[PDB]
């Protein structure tokens, strides 16, 4: 489970393999932290040239 | 183009001057010249022209449909656009074309939302 | 074909009644008795002497009587190994109908195992084997979801032959006329 | 009507068929001529098994774990490991309750799946509008008379 | 899919047409549609009048010429060889029984189901005026196809220099809503059949739609989100604009 291959969860407090896999959603905080990374480096060079 | 040759019988005010057109049909009969010309037409023709651009309620509605089933990937493809154009903007620090790139995604997000 | 043109005599639309009386009871191939409605095999020509039969299916399909299809039946049609089981089938089609259009008024299509074994007249577990036979012939477009005890049903029936539908339905299309009015004031605004 | 039997079944058709039905059902004459009538039982008895549950997971939504094995005729254990086997070959996709006696039948799900479904309501509407165009246009016609 | 395409030249020489014979009180003019519709997409690309002339108090009386068809059409031939027989006009505005009679007629002439292309020529329709049914087996009865422009790269060209949405869409469904209702109350008044089974249909499949919509919001609202950032890159290429006007304009001021 740690290295992620089927997402179960083990139970200690009644001896059993429950269902955590039900899925997330992917590529969507990664597409939006992407584009602000290079847009707030694009405004810093050139606000330096401007001024 | 419209045309005719030297015909006279009213054409006799046509090829500081007019020595030069008598003696034009006087020394040569036919010889081109070109003519204007104007377009007249009618108004149920003129609207009939128009009309050409519920068949197209059904047409635009079904593309809207579909562009909306697709999205989920339509979005995806977008982004890689995009990510693109802000890193060859950073090189670059050539703007015309980094702007329209920029401007074709936006269009594409406005008519997407208006969709649904 | 056969009432507007060609071979309009009496003989022949006498015994090919007969087939369709006897065939309708063994089959169940093509919806109920909304199509002896219709089509006439009871007034083109008699409407006793084995047509007698046609009037107590009707009372029989939705009162669901097992007593009324034992008594409607004589020896030759009864003989025949074919029919019984397909009476079944006829009964839960009607049925279904009914409680359907009832629920539905807007998009419902819930109906229970409470509402269907009510109507056949027979106990869940009958009705368990029941559904899952008529499912498999696709009489059926619904799905059974075991431990709800709920029928999830997505339309599988036929809604045709009106008297009642139209006055409903007339309802209906002014109250959706309505609904559309409002948006398309809204896109005329801005 | 042995193929048929596969689509309609509940599994307590098969042995009265099986016994009742043998002319080329353990026999063949002019391709093998027989395999051995104990061993095409075997390819039979499988079939008819995995069959039972490909038809019951379109048909169902819900069913208890100990109503699927008293179709199946078997024991629990059983009808478990043809699940798993079923499951594994990936013609049919079903979730598991072992202590608590359900079989689901539900696989995964995301929002865009069901927007298919709504665009498909919008796709039968748009449709309708151009039938529904056409059919104004006859009726109309016919009023007037 | 099964299409018609229409030559504007089609619909402008019905244009022509309607004037040229002087056909007034909402009689019918006929003339043949020619093209290739040998395939099942109708290309219509010429057309030309026939002599039609129709009684006072009968329209099932009809004079119709039969030998100009033929004549005309190896005329045709001679001139082009893209201009075949494939169906006629008539200038509407509705079907008629009568249609029937004079479409029986196209039939032996044709090479597929003969066309009947109704255009309307008082242009008091909304979009493209025209529809287009094919007589096919029921009677016999005819049935609307989807009927659109044509483009030749040329005369398209010209129907420009000759002239040289949402609103719109939601507009005609409620225009077709109002339509159906106007339909359905003349059918009552009649009254005291496919088209009520359309309409139980129809409603069967606002209501149903509902429930879906609440998950297309979730996805929207990310689609906005999107749109947040987008107005982002373009404004830093807005904002570059600006300062190499700036550098111009500051150079300019010291010289």
């Amino acid at each position: 489970i740690l290295d992620k291959i089927f997402y179960g969860v083990l139970d200690q407090g009644n001896g059993w393999l429950y269902v955590y896999e039900t899925p997330n959603q992917d590529a969507t905080y990664d597409s939006a932290l992407e584009l602000v990374g290079q847009l707030n480096k694009v405004v810093d060079q050139l606000f330096e040239k401007a001024s | 183009d419209a045309f005719r040759l030297i015909d006279t019988g009213a054409l006799i005010n046509n090829l500081l001057n007019k020595a030069n057109i008598q003696a034009l049909i006087h020394g040569l009969n036919r010889h081109y010249y070109s003519l204007n010309i104007d377009y007249h037409k009618t108004a149920k023709e003129t609207k009939m022209l128009m009309n050409l651009h519920y068949e197209e309620k059904e047409e635009s509605n079904l593309a809207a449909t579909k562009s909306m089933v697709k999205i989920a990937e339509q979005y995806s493809k977008r982004i890689e656009e995009e990510k693109e154009l802000t890193e060859e903007e950073l090189k670059t620090r050539p703007k015309k074309h980094l702007s329209e790139t920029a401007d074709e995604t936006l269009e594409n997000n406005i008519v997407s939302v208006l969709t649904a | 074909t056969l009432e507007p043109s060609t071979s309009i005599t009496l003989a022949e639309r006498q015994q090919l009644a007969y087939d369709l009386s006897i065939s309708a009871l063994l089959g169940d191939k093509i919806y109920n008795f909304g199509e002896l409605l219709h089509h006439p095999i009871m007034e083109t020509i008699v409407n006793d002497s084995n047509y007698d039969w046609l009037f107590q299916l009707l009372n029989a399909l939705t009162v669901g009587d097992f007593d009324k299809f034992d008594s409607l039946i004589k020896v030759q049609i009864s003989k025949i190994p074919i029919l019984a089981q397909h009476e079944s089938f006829l009964r839960q089609k009607i049925c279904l109908m009914t409680l359907i259009e009832t629920v539905f008024v807007k998009n419902i299509r819930m109906l229970s195992f409470e509402d269907i074994s009510k109507a056949t007249h027979l106990p869940k577990d009958n009705v368990e084997h029941l559904v899952m036979r008529a499912i498999s012939l696709g009489l059926l477009k619904g799905s059974i979801d075991q431990v709800n005890e709920l029928v999830t049903i997505s339309w599988v029936q036929p809604r045709i032959i009106s008297g009642d539908q139209i006055t409903k339905m007339k309802d209906r299309l002014v109250e959706w006329n309505d609904q559309v009015e409002k948006l398309g004031k809204k896109m005329e605004a801005r | 009507s042995l193929v048929k039997l596969f689509t309609t079944n509940e599994l307590m058709r098969w042995p009265i068929v099986q016994k009742t039905y043998e002319p080329v059902l353990n026999e063949d004459d002019l391709a093998f001529g027989g395999e051995a009538n104990k061993h095409h039982w075997e390819d039979l008895q499988k079939r008819v098994i995995e069959h039972n549950l490909r038809v019951i997971s379109e048909y169902y939504s819900r069913i208890t774990l100990l109503r699927l094995n008293e179709l199946l005729d078997l024991t629990e254990s059983q009808t478990e490991t043809y699940i798993s086997d079923l499951v594994n070959q990936g013609i049919i996709y079903a979730k598991v309750n072992r202590p608590a006696k359900i079989v689901n039948f539900e696989k995964p799900k995301n929002s865009s799946q069901l927007l298919n479904e709504w665009s498909h309501n919008v796709d039968e509407l748009l449709e309708h509008i151009e039938t529904i165009g056409h059919l104004i246009t006859k009726e109309e016609i016919m009023h007037g008379l | 899919h099964e299409k018609v395409t229409i030559a504007p030249l089609v619909l402008l020489s019905a244009l022509d047409h309607y004037e040229r014979t002087q056909t007034k009180e909402n009689k019918r003019c006929v003339g043949v549609i020619l093209g290739d519709a040998n395939s099942s997409t109708i290309r219509v690309t010429n057309s030309f009048a026939l002599p039609f002339e129709e009684d006072e108090k009968n329209s099932d009386v009809w004079f119709l010429d039969h030998n100009y068809i033929e004549n005309m059409n190896e005329m045709c031939k001679k001139i082009n060889a893209k201009e075949k027989l494939i169906g006629w006009y008539h200038s509407g505005p509705k079907l008629r029984a009568s249609d029937l009679k004079i479409n029986e007629l196209f039939k032996k002439y044709t090479q597929n189901n003969p066309l009947l292309l109704i255009v309307d020529v008082k242009q008091q329709g909304v979009g493209l005026p025209t529809d287009a049914y094919v007589a096919i087996e029921q009677e016999k009865t005819f049935l609307h196809l989807p009927c659109t422009i044509e483009a030749e790269e040329a005369e398209e060209i010209g129907v420009e220099h000759l002239l040289r949405i949402r609103l719109t869409n939601q507009l005609k469904s409620l225009k077709g809503l109002q339509s159906k209702l106007k339909d359905v109350v003349e059918y009552l008044d009649k009254v005291i059949h496919t088209i009520l089974g359309k309409l139980q249909d129809v409603f069967n499949l606002n209501n149903l739609q509902k429930a879906l919509t609440v998950k297309t919001n979730d996805e929207l609202m990310v689609i906005y989100i999107s749109n947040l950032v987008r107005s982002i890159i373009a404004f830093d290429d807005l904002i570059e604009n600006k300062i190499q006007n700036k550098k111009i304009q500051e150079q300019r001021v010291k010289d």
